């Protein structure tokens, strides 16, 4: 009680010889004592340098924007509640990573370890050999991405060689080095689906916006309040996902047991609202998009449809339903060559039928600016097109962007309505991409960018349906996309009649695509998505008039379609066959038809349903709906 | 969960034999007369020159018959719920069950009370199950992990949870001692441990028998080895943890220099109808150190505030209470060595601020002209290389215009 | 001589309701001052951030081998 300085005082020193004792132990105590505890500071100071049902998150550099992507869609799904995220980065943490992870809601699953995952000690530690699931994401922000690429190849082998029983879902950024990894439960390529969603957009518009819509998790419950009536019911419809459900114990479809698959889309349409879009047999993997009024469904078939809830979470409806309680469709069913093109740029890309020249065109004939033996012209004026321009504005021209040219030259486009493609590259373009392209009709390419006027007036801007801008371009990480947002401002405001199609690191930056400071609808917009952000909503860029007519997506939807795909392992196939990235045989293909004043005889959507199932067999996803908004 | 509700049950099961145990000990008067049971209660006194201490009050506690049926029901509960727990969960492993120190506890405090079931004369038998309290923490411990029901909030429940029991171990502890000697009521135990437990100490009640004078001696050895522990992981989450009025305005730059904060205070300051308002600073960096000085000068220490975030995010914008900011001054970066780079910058800057606040007018310093009209929308827009050029040309027809234009410019009384 | 944890005992509580204030007001101390030293903490942490005859120099960077 004396060291411990309580002092009782019941018994004390009653004679000088044992109080100097106590006085010196005191002192001694003081300057002995505090020497012990300053080694103790020393070694504390050097020394300072769960449960079941994990996934692993291996990445290179890990930011704020790239995990509250994977956070709101992995825990957005009930079943995956109990699970705890555990992040592998070899870099140690972002300042503003540690901010959100002492978030009560995120302290206890989110785990961030600092390791490789080339050292098994830190596959060790993660746990991966128990791990339900491993994303290797890559890096986007890398300047070079062939080497981020290299770097997500050995990860992706160094999990399978550490736990060979985990499904990898791995995300590739150039299409040569998918091949490597083609092992992976999961692959989903950056530049392969960009692409192809750009050039659908120019057949189909505000294809990217369609297919964003789809592989985000919500409940469409995004304006509901919105006074305006187009805010409601795109708000509404946005929640639609696809999901799949065994044809014998599906109550939307088991009805229609030996019936057509036109006969059960529209049909389910009609009377439950879900849109059937394809089917997978239980005798194959493969799924057929449409498969067409000639395929009998079976009570063993794989149906896949849109809607907006799942029919296990849709038991609300079938209760509703016990609450009440044009022709018809049909129970029962130079001139261009045809042919694949020659030279695939990489292993893996999907041979597609697409209309190719009857000889191989020179590569000098390929350029737009120098005139060559055949042709002396020296723009697009000189050459006297037919049709609508469509420029593309990239920086080097790879496998990614012939990706871009297959969708525009495929055997079902309209040959009189073959878009001419020019390649508006600031980089001299390799004889191995002009050996790829070299077979297609009317594709050319120029020197030049999108920041100089001179070169997009010789690239025929004036008469040009789209423009395509993916040109690259910090410790601010917002500012990314700063040259491309400006750049493209610069002609949103020189051709107001242009239409261009962008490509956005940041989703939270396509509110910048057009930006009309002068304008009360538009900041308007604004406050709505905020209240959205305050709602939980990870859909709150939403509403922009840019994203929501598919003049911009950022390619942040794509590590959205990889989460995906833990719940949903079709989705990766689903939207590749929507993008024409993979030629299923017997599958079908996106299409776009124009409603015009002769077609208006038609009243609503439903009945045009029956009229294509019925005659055209044609089955169709959404409206592209637009409005006079006089600004 | 169901576990849930089993553990929060026993928790609950804890802390009510811990009541229990004090409802015993205000219920119980030795001075009637202690005993075995039944046979024979005897009086006991306390004489100070007697050596011999009586075990008797200290072995036997005079326990009712209601008290007593309820506690054995409790402890059975007790040693069936841990054993259900210790027998669903094996973790792959039988032994280092016993090793750590939470299964001894629990058999000293549960299995005496199933032994006075054989033996009515040992129903008024002595249990340490005041030490229910180790149990009771440790599952709070164990629970805390499941739900919330806020970080370092946890811990320091944690540590008062186990400073509430410190003091509680050692009052029951510090008074049933005390029954042979002295006859310490529960209140006055209570306010000699806190007196001990704070190195308070003052003597006025204090143990008189060698068995009270060696649990103080232990209890306080506890202490120094069971707080420290504590203190140690409430140090790691508060070192973890480290990474107004109205009328204000805001300055979103890209580096914040000392060369151009007090070209705006000493200008912004200026004025009189300008001295309530606060600056709010807008930065991506870390603040310079030659800033940080300035800032902890008293006169701006209270005036200053510096954010480190970004235009472009609506939280860093929320924070600036822009929505509210009188003004908006959206300044380039001259030392950087692309200055389109920089103006593409402040042109998304400046766009971000009149997304997020629409009625706010900004103050846009645009380096080169050719980005100037995206930001023609700004209430007040000054380009650096169209002023300096045509400055320098002036100088050329009328000598010393850059020295003209910059004395109007400055607010100045003309006392130099 | 209480709030310094000196203690001496020569003057006491006596009554329950005086004993009880200052084990109160121990805890009261034990919860309040913490909360004055943590604000200490945090101000001393921020604010980390002679004779004649003497000569100056001027380098853009000392290096041993210069000094
Ligand atoms: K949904
Ligand atoms: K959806
Ligand atoms: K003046
Ligand atoms: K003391
Ligand atoms: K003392
Ligand atoms: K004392």
């Amino acid at each position: 009680v004396t060291f411990s300085t309580v002092g009782y005082g019941d018994v004390t020193p009653k004679i000088w010889p044992s109080q100097l004792l106590v006085v010196i132990m005191i002192c001694v105590a003081l300057v002995v004592l505090p020497l012990q505890f300053e080694e103790l500071v020393y070694l504390w100071m050097e020394r300072q340098k769960q449960t079941e049902k994990h996934v692993v998150l291996c990445v290179s550099s890990l930011k704020i924007d790239l995990l509250m992507d994977f956070l709101n869609e992995f825990y957005a799904h009930p079943r995956l509640q109990d699970y705890y995220v555990v992040i592998l980065c070899p870099t140690e943490m972002d300042v503003q990573v540690r901010r959100v992870l002492q978030i009560p809601l995120w302290s206890q699953r989110v785990i961030y370890l600092q390791g490789s995952a080339l050292k098994d000690q830190d596959l060790m530690r993660a746990k991966m050999d128990n791990g339900e699931a491993c994303f290797i994401l890559s890096s986007r922000n890398e300047v070079d991405r062939t080497a981020a690429d290299h770097q997500t190849i050995l990860r992706a082998w160094a999990v399978k060689d550490f736990a060979p029983n985990c499904p990898l879902y791995v995300q590739i950024l150039k299409p040569e080095n998918k091949f490597h990894v083609k092992f992976a439960d999961h692959v989903v390529c950056e530049e392969e689906c960009k692409y192809a969603m750009l050039a659908l957009n120019c057949i189909c518009p505000a294809t990217s916006t369609l297919i964003t819509l789809l592989v985000h998790t919500s409940r469409g419950q995004e304006g509901q309040e919105s006074p305006e009536q187009w805010q409601r019911m795109y708000g509404r419809c946005s929640g639609n996902e696809v999901y799949h459900i065994r044809m014998g114990d599906s109550k939307f479809f088991r009805e229609y047991e030996g019936k057509s698959f036109t006969y059960a889309a529209f049909h389910a349409h009609k009377k439950y609202g879900v849109c059937l879009i394809g089917l997978k047999r239980e005798d194959n993997k493969s799924i057929l998009l449409n498969p067409g009024p000639r395929h009998i469904l079976a009570a063993s078939d794989t149906c896949f449809y849109i809607n907006i809830t799942k029919e296990e979470n849709s038991a609300f409806i079938f209760k509703q339903e016990e609450k009440r309680k044009i022709a018809p469709v049909l129970e029962l069913a130079v001139e261009y060559v045809k042919g694949y093109p020659p030279n695939s740029p990489y292993i893996g890309s999907s041979p597609t039928l697409c209309h190719l020249l009857p000889v191989k065109a020179p590569f000098c004939c390929l350029r737009l600016d120098k005139g060559c033996k055949h042709n002396s012209y020296e723009d697009a004026k000189a050459y006297g097109f037919k049709n609508k321009l469509i420029i593309v504005s990239a920086e080097t021209a790879g496998n990614g962007l012939y990706n871009f040219i297959v969708p525009l030259r495929a055997y079902y486009r309209s040959r009189k309505e073959l878009n001419p493609i020019v390649l508006l590259l600031d980089n001299k373009p390799d004889h191995h991409f002009l050996e790829a392209i070299c077979c297609f009709p009317m594709v050319y390419y120029m020197e030049g960018s999108v920041d100089n006027l001179d070169s997009l007036l010789q690239c025929g801007i004036i008469y040009a349906d789209n423009l395509v801008v993916v040109d690259k371009e910090a410790e601010e990480d917002y500012m990314a996309d700063a040259k491309t947002i400006v750049n493209v401002q610069t002609m949103f405001r020189l051709f107001p009649s242009l239409s261009i199609t962008t490509e956005l690191t940041h989703p939270s930056n396509m509110r910048f695509m057009q930006f009309r400071a002068k304008d009360s609808y538009s900041l308007a917009l604004s406050k709505l998505e905020k209240r959205e952000r305050e709602n939980g909503s990870n859909l709150a860029f939403m509403f922009r008039l840019p994203f929501a007519a598919g003049r911009v997506f950022s390619i942040s939807m794509l590590d959205t379609l990889l989460y995906q795909s833990f719940v949903k392992d079709y989705m990766i196939t689903i939207t590749r066959l929507l993008l024409g990235l993979d030629t299923t045989p017997g599958s079908g293909y996106l299409c776009a038809m124009k409603i015009t004043e002769g077609d208006l005889w038609i009243r609503t959507y439903g009945r045009l349903f029956q009229k294509l199932c019925s005659s055209s067999a044609e089955i169709p996803i959404g409206i592209y709906r637009t409005e006079s908004h006089v600004f | 969960r169901s576990s849930l509700r089993i553990r929060l049950f026993n928790f609950s099961l804890k802390l009510l034999t811990c009541l229990l145990y004090i409802v015993r000990v205000l219920l119980d008067d030795p001075a009637l007369g202690i005993g075995c049971w039944g046979c024979p209660k005897q009086n006991y006194s306390f004489n100070d020159s007697s050596s011999e201490i009586n075990w008797a009050p200290i072995l036997w506690v005079e326990r009712k018959m209601t008290l007593w049926a309820i506690q054995v029901i409790v402890a059975i509960i007790s040693f069936l719920e841990t054993m259900l727990l210790i027998y669903l969960s094996y973790k792959g492993n039988i032994w280092e069950q016993i090793f750590r120190v939470s299964f001894v506890l629990e058999m000293i405090n549960t299995l005496p009370f199933i032994i006075t079931i054989f033996w009515p004369p040992l129903r008024n038998l002595f249990i340490p199950v005041f030490l229910n309290c180790w149990l009771a923490k440790h599952a709070l411990e164990n629970m805390i992990n499941d739900f919330h029901r806020s970080a370092m909030f946890n811990q320091v429940l944690i540590l008062f949870c186990t400073l509430l029991c410190l003091v509680f171990t050692g009052t029951c502890g510090i008074q049933h001692l005390e029954r042979a000697g002295e006859n310490l009521s529960l209140l006055t135990s209570f306010y000699f441990c806190i007196v001990t437990f704070s190195t308070v100490g003052y003597g006025d009640v204090t143990p008189k028998i060698w068995p009270s004078q060696l649990l103080v001696v232990i209890m306080i050895c506890v202490a120094l080895v069971v707080l420290p522990l504590q203190f140690e992981e409430l140090v790691y989450l508060w070192m973890e943890r480290q990474k107004q009025t109205e009328k204000h305005v805001v300055l979103c730059v890209s580096s914040l220099k000392i060369d151009l904060l007090m070209d705006f205070l000493n200008e912004f300051y200026a004025h009189p109808r300008l001295q309530d308002y606060y600056v709010v600073i807008l930065c991506p960096t870390e603040m310079d150190v030659q800033v940080r000085r300035v800032l902890q000068i008293p006169l701006w220490s209270q005036r200053v505030i510096y954010l480190q975030g970004s235009a472009l995010k609506d939280q860093d914008l929320m924070r600036a209470k822009m929505d509210n900011g009188e003004a908006c001054f959206i300044l380039s970066s001259r030392n950087e060595v692309d200055r389109t780079a920089a103006d593409h910058q402040t042109i998304l800057r400046a766009w971000a601020v009149k997304d997020f606040a629409p009625n706010c007018p900004l103050y846009v310093q645009i380096l080169k002209p050719e980005n100037k009209f995206h930001v023609k929308f700004a209430d007040h827009v000054v380009c650096e290389e169209e002023c300096k050029y045509a400055m320098l040309a002036l100088n050329c027809i009328c000598p010393a215009t850059s020295t003209l234009i910059t004395l109007l410019v400055h607010t100045s009384r003309g006392q130099e």
